[PDB]
């Protein structure tokens, strides 16, 4: 005669530790910027 | 990978079309 809960802990602290994902995430907004010039001046 | 190939190319392409 006993019922309980469970709370959970989220872990995944390698990607926490950071904002969370910026691996492919943030270095691709860098080089992509990069791409946007580059292009400009292609077109240009 | 795949968008440093791009990046290249994209420069490569520019570098012909200046000439």
């Amino acid at each position: 005669g006993q019922q309980i809960f469970s709370q959970a802990l989220l872990n995944a602290n390698r990607r926490g530790e950071a904002k969370t994902a910026l691996a492919e995430v943030q270095a691709r907004h860098q080089e992509l910027l990069k791409l946007e010039k580059s292009m400009a001046e292609l077109t240009q | 990978s795949r968008t440093a190939e791009l990046q290249a190319e994209i420069d490569d392409t520019v570098g012909i079309m200046r000439d």
